[PDB]
């Protein structure tokens, strides 16, 4: 029951998550901690469906154009966030007085499947309501950035003057055709496609001038080669040449036996070209042989690793059980345990450490005594080694801490 | 350079999986050609930065995908890469929600990590979630390094990208070029002015075998199809058991390494120097090869800075390639 | 001519795959939906997402306009100027070059469709360091008088392979082209 | 960099041509030696404004007696104002090298 | 086609002390138990190529780069070359004082290009397995660990295997190595007995150790200490500027002279 949701959540992880939700059972239901404790300190999640979504990169109308042959596709998304109108009209349609049966019933109509006449396919209403937004932004709504940048004076400049000019005759009031009109509207919408993206994307002097700016720039000789370099002069690099090997007993006598052994060995290798040195080689080779082999010297009585191998399949699920469960415990108890973080919610998350410490090991103790009885072998003595050092770390804090009472 | 470097290194991989991957400028189409030197990218970066991390994301349908975790060791990369040959590559990339997850998780990790993404990235026309321009403002404000190599064309928003991540961007002719490019994106990269320079707490774990033919062992499964682990490695912070040594504390944040993992990569910090090519005779009373004791048959000879003896051209790729230190100046 | 070809592209199925590829941006002769459409094929390039503007070689769109280091890389002169709207000023003014002053009528229509061409063709090297891809996209242009017209600093590098090339064949070429001028060229490598 | 154009020392305002400037002050060599027009083409390669006005001035450095006045006649506005900007460059160039009297009213209109 | 290159550890000090102890096995039997692996691999196929490589106190010398004998010709020569090189070397001889513990990094390094060059000779159709045998007699100089492990790391991606012989002492550095490359560490027990062991665990090739069961691997101790007070660390401070072990937290780091960032 817990908590309408919460009882969702560690429910939906126990049902899952085969290795999960048998750790939450061997460590909850086990009476060793409580499930709010085991869900709260395990966030492990993703941030959102992609961390963000798809923006209407461009033909969001013309992606899978008008043919499938809050939350939907990429294509119902961007149209979503690109064109608020058709948000609005989408609260409104819906809401009121139809559904999506009436209305998927309303759009198998012409212009989208009985193919009338709208200058293309189903996106083609959704540009002409971009160029809508587009003559909104042109005619009824302004723009934003228009200062030094998008100069009034520029505008000015350009269409001439409202009295007859010597080239006039620009943009005429008649002449306006069928297919030459079409061709012009759909240059708006597509321009406006454009624009819309920009917004949806949000989550003249400006343009050439600012880009001019970005190839001038002293950035280079702005600050040094490769700005501020600390320079790493070692001091005593003697510690990297004899380096973490130990100090080996080194203890090469008196100046005088450098003397004594540069004349022997100067008077011993005087001698050359024996031919036969072989009689104590033979010697050597009936010698050299027996080492190699396993009977006499240079064997150890090694490579034998005797092994357990009696109940495999089980005791290794039991094992696997153990040690996920075991390996979730002490993640949490070493991940908080390290710095000490001296103030008192750190200490009491410690203190529900030991309690989870203490019941763990007698949830151990109570595995080991249900599993070990059953054939006499298999020493899990190693999970009680971790558990035991865990059980030190506490007494040795504690200690510690009371020292630094 | 004796400059600092960013030497634990969370590097991160975002490869294209775009409509543009499966064009055929390479031999073989795109994706095949970069996933293959990817393949050589883990490999080069794990045999020389030991410590550090890869994560890889394929970028597909406007959407990203992790598709390996941040993790240190090869076995993992390259099998899902050898799993990503038989992708599909279908629809347009989107560089904002890929960029948003590494950028938040590496926006509290500890602020030593030099945390640097490497994007693989051949198409043109990217889908924007937010606005372009404030998602850089924003990975500029946060604390990360991120490098684009291009494929076919030069956009100035890689170049933008590249200079305020901290980056560096670069667009591709061959495959030699490219090789040239990934294995420029293999080295420790310098750090800015802005990085911070801690001091990370460290554990050096014993090898322990079965004590003395497992009289009063620890029998253990592992931790991360396992058999029954006699011995191993320690965690002396957790006291767990691992079975690889570079592996970062899993129930501890201890950061674990063996005595040769440190110095796997000291040549960085004592670097080489250059060697003095000069074709010519000139001069030469010291005809043999002071590297392999043989003849100079070519019109290359190669002196050292400080001690100034003589090596040929085979000694010249060994020693600047792989044995990092000049043979005179041990001596 | 430009409004019935960008008609026939539409009846015909090419151009959703040329919006497939870049996002175009057709010209109008209003003198604000001109401006607005140039807006947006400016932000369009640095968005990233490629850009496609397609306009008139007589109008205003290639008068101010000054070839950009990366705002235009590849100036697709379409046809050759030649109009289809001449009264009889064209035809008066052709009767007086012939009369008092001596130049004939097939050299001045020539030299005037080869001016605007090579007018909103000839500002591409805004700065030495800039590659420019200028295509011209029809046959006339190869005809000898017509070539014999464009400026001199054009015709150096007009190569007799590149004279009356395929649409394919000129696509690789820009490939080549681009591929080969994408490299550092630094300032070392002029002085 | 510091060309001789037959009477003047010329600053090169940046300091970034390619060899055919050493070929552009020949083609204007025979411009000033005669009074008497004159029509040019250089490309859009060199500094438009910045090669029409760099030799000129070199002229008029060498032997400015002849030249009061210059009008410029650029066509859009905002070229009015580039150009005026580009003279401004060249005029603090000018003073960078020389000292601070540069007397010389640039104006639009 | 295969590659043995054997280094044998002649330190004139330790070999000197050890003709001086008057014991059964000198360095006559050393280099001679040398040249019977050599003659005995370039025997097992005729495509086998062999270097002999002598570590003296101040410089790495190469010993190898009718039928009297009854020996193969090309066997008896080099056989000859060597001899007379090694009598050159180590009987006529210099002295200093501050230098004269013996030297591995220098000589494995010349091994190590030798190599490559050995395998820019090799064409196409064939292909070469490579090793460095390393016969080690002495002790080794802890001063020259910087350069020692960056000819194993040269090793490690040049996938030449390294194999070691000890005679006298353990060695940790080597053993390290040995351990890294992929190669093979054994300390002889007896000396006289030297020779066949280069015959039966060490003369065996890389298609060979997969087949052949041979003496078990010890464990390799990563031992690691200070720069500070060089003692066995568990758990040790090391800076992210110089890269250095430190033992105990220090405010101002030695190694580098860094201002620390103190938190
Ligand atoms: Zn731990
Ligand atoms: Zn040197
Ligand atoms: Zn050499
Ligand atoms: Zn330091």
């Amino acid at each position: 029951r817990k908590a309408n949701k919460e009882l969702e959540e560690k429910n939906r992880m126990l049902q899952e998550d085969p290795v999960l939700f048998q750790l939450y059972k061997d460590l909850v239901v086990s009476q060793v901690i409580s499930a709010e404790e085991f869900w709260a300190n395990r966030l492990n999640v993703n941030a959102t469906d992609s961390s963000s979504t798809s923006n209407h990169k461009q033909d969001v109308g013309i992606s899978a154009a008008f043919l499938a042959d809050n939350l939907t596709s990429d294509i119902i998304e961007s149209i979503f966030r690109t064109y608020p109108a058709v948000k609005m009209k989408y609260a409104e349609n819906v809401p009121h007085n139809m559904t999506e049966k009436e209305f998927w019933t309303r759009f198998f109509q012409s212009h989208y499947f009985h193919r009338d006449r709208l200058n293309t396919g189903s996106k083609d209403l959704f540009a002409e309501c971009a160029k809508i937004d587009e003559k909104g932004l042109k005619t009824m709504v302004s723009l934003g950035v228009k200062n030094p940048l998008l100069d009034l004076t520029a505008l000015e400049d350009k269409p001439l003057d409202e009295g007859y000019g010597i080239s006039s005759v620009p943009s005429a009031s008649n002449s306006k055709s069928i297919k030459e009109n079409s061709n012009a509207a759909i240059i708006k919408r597509f321009n406006h496609h454009s624009a819309m993206v920009l917004a949806a994307g949000l989550r003249q002097p400006a343009v050439k001038r600012a880009k001019l700016q970005e190839s001038i720039e002293y950035e280079d000789l702005g600050k040094n080669n490769s700005v501020k370099t600390i320079a790493l002069n070692l001091k005593k690099s003697d510690r990297y040449y004899h380096g973490p090997t130990p100090i080996q007993s080194l203890q090469y006598a008196t100046s005088q036996d450098i003397i004594n052994s540069f004349q022997s060995i100067r008077q011993e290798m005087e001698a050359y070209t024996p031919k036969l040195t072989q009689v104590l080689s033979s010697s050597a080779a009936s010698s050299t042989i027996t080492a190699l082999s396993p009977g006499g010297a240079l064997m150890q009585g090694g490579t034998q690793q005797a092994i357990n191998q009696m109940v495999p399949n089980d005791i290794q699920s039991e094992l696997k059980h153990l040690y996920v469960a075991v390996g979730e415990l002490l993640r949490h108890f070493w991940s908080c345990f390290p710095v000490n973080t001296p103030f008192l919610e750190e200490k009491v998350v410690k203190m529900k450490s030991n309690l989870e410490r203490f019941q763990v090991t007698k949830l151990c103790p109570f595995q080991e005594k249900i599993r070990r009885q059953y054939l006499s072998t298999n020493l899990v003595s190693h999970i009680e080694e971790m558990l035991q050092t865990a059980y030190n770390k506490l007494h040795t804090w504690q200690s510690r801490r009371l020292m630094k009472k | 350079g004796q400059v600092r470097l960013g030497m634990m290194r969370h590097l991160y991989v975002v490869v294209d999986g775009s409509r543009t991957m499966e064009d055929q400028d390479l031999k073989p189409n795109r994706l095949t050609c970069t996933l293959k030197l990817l393949e050589y990218f883990v490999e080069e970066y794990f045999d020389q930065n030991p410590i550090s991390q890869i994560g890889i994301i394929v970028t597909k349908s406007k959407r990203a995908e992790k598709l390996t975790e941040l993790s240190g060791n090869p076995r993992k990369h390259i099998t899902s890469l050898k799993k990503a040959v038989d992708m599909t590559c279908h629809g347009e990339p989107s560089l904002y929600n890929s960029l948003s997850i590494a950028m938040q998780t590496l926006k509290h990790m500890p602020g030593h990590t030099s945390r640097e993404v490497l994007i693989i990235f051949s198409s043109l026309t990217t889908c924007d979630p937010s606005n372009i321009y404030d998602l850089i403002k924003t990975l500029k404000a946060a604390k990360i390094r991120v490098s684009v190599i291009g494929l076919s064309a030069e956009v100035r928003v890689c170049t933008v990208l590249a200079r305020e991540t901290g980056g560096t961007y670069h667009v591709i002719l061959d495959e030699s070029h490219y090789k040239e490019l990934l294995t420029h994106h293999v080295s420790p990269p310098p750090a800015s002015s802005s990085s911070e320079c801690s001091l990370i707490r460290m554990g050096f774990p014993q090898h322990t075998i079965a004590s003395l033919s497992d009289q009063d062992a620890k029998p253990s499964f592992s931790m991360a199809e396992p058999g029954l682990t006699l011995g191993g490695y320690f965690c002396p912070q957790c006291r767990a058991k691992y079975c690889e040594l570079p592996v970062e504390c899993k129930i501890c944040g201890l950061t674990l390494v063996s005595a040769p993992h440190l110095a796997r990569s000291y040549h960085h910090l004592f670097p080489l120097d250059a060697f003095q090519e000069i074709p010519l005779e000139e001069y030469n009373g010291e005809r043999f090869c002071y590297g392999c004791q043989g003849e100079l048959k070519d019109q290359h000879v190669y002196v050292c800075a400080v001690c100034q003896n003589v090596f040929c051209v085979d000694c010249d790729v060994f020693v600047h390639d792989s044995l990092h230190c000049c043979p005179g100046c041990i001596h | 001519y430009m409004e019935s070809t960008v008609a026939s592209w539409y009846e015909q199925g090419i151009l959703e795959n040329i919006q497939r590829n870049k996002l175009l941006f057709i010209e109008t002769q209003d003198g604000a939906e001109t401006s607005v459409a140039l807006e947006k094929y400016q932000e369009a390039c640095e968005n990233g997402r490629g850009a496609i503007l397609l306009s008139v070689a007589r109008g205003k769109v290639s008068e101010g306009i000054d070839f950009v280091h990366h705002y235009g890389r590849a100036v697709i002169m379409f046809g050759v100027p030649y109009v289809y709207t001449q009264s009889r000023i064209l035809k008066a003014r052709l009767e007086y070059l012939r009369d008092q002053f001596q130049i004939r009528e097939n050299d001045f229509l020539t030299f005037d469709a080869m001016r605007h061409a090579a007018q909103c063709v000839g500002r591409a090297i805004r700065g030495k360091t800039d590659y420019g891809l200028m295509v011209f996209a029809d046959k006339r242009f190869a005809r000898g008088d017509k070539r014999g017209k464009l400026p001199r600093w054009i015709q150096e590098h007009l190569t007799d392979a590149n004279l009356n090339l395929t649409v394919d064949e000129g696509v690789q070429v820009a490939k080549y082209f681009l591929r080969q001028m994408a490299q550092p060229f630094h300032r070392e490598d002029q002085l | 960099m510091k060309l001789n154009v037959d009477g003047l020392l010329v600053y090169f305002p940046y300091d970034y041509i390619y060899p055919e400037q050493f070929s552009y002050m020949r083609e204007l060599k025979r411009t000033l030696d005669a009074k008497g027009h004159g029509v040019l083409e250089m490309p859009s390669g060199t500094g438009k404004t910045v090669s029409l006005l760099a030799l000129i001035m070199a002229y008029q450095r060498a032997y400015p007696l002849e030249v009061t006045k210059l009008i410029y006649c650029s066509r859009t506005v905002p070229e009015i104002e580039k150009v005026i900007e580009e003279l401004r460059k060249l005029l603090n160039f000018y003073e960078k090298q020389e000292g601070e009297k540069l007397p010389f009213l640039g104006l639009a209109l | 086609l295969n590659l043995l290159v054997i280094v044998v550890d002649a330190n004139p000090i330790w070999w000197g002390k050890q003709a001086l102890k008057e014991s059964q096995f000198t360095l006559s039997k050393c280099i001679d138990a040398v040249m019977v692996l050599g003659n005995s691999h370039l025997f097992m196929n005729r495509s086998n190529k062999l270097a002999v490589i002598a570590s003296h106190i101040q410089e790495s010398r190469f010993l190898y780069p009718g039928s009297k004998d009854g020996k193969y010709e090309l066997l008896t020569s080099a056989n000859e070359v060597i001899v007379e090189e090694i009598k050159d070397l180590m009987t006529k001889s210099d002295i200093k004082g501050q230098h004269t513990e013996t030297l591995l990094a220098g000589s494995l390094a010349k091994a190590l290009c030798y190599i490559h060059r050995m395998n820019k000779e090799v064409k196409d159709n064939q292909e070469m397995k490579s090793r460095i045998l390393v016969i080690k007699a002495a002790e080794d100089s802890a001063l020259q660990y910087m350069n020692f492990m960056n000819v194993i790391f040269a090793a490690q991606k040049q996938n030449i295997l390294i194999d070691a012989c000890v005679l006298d002492s353990d060695s940790g550095l080597l053993q390290q190595a040995c351990d890294i490359t992929g190669g093979l560490y054994l300390k002889v027990p007896q000396m006289p007995s030297l020779l066949q062991y280069l015959l039966w665990v060490f003369l065996p090739d890389q298609d060979q150790r997969s087949q052949l069961i041979l003496p078990p691997p010890v464990h390799v101790d990563y031992r690691a200490a200070c720069f500070c007070h060089r003692n066995l660390i568990e758990i040790g401070y090391v800076c992210s500027v110089c890269l250095s072990i430190f033992c105990n937290f220090s405010p101002i780091c030695t190694t580098c002279e860094t201002a620390f960032k103190i938190s």
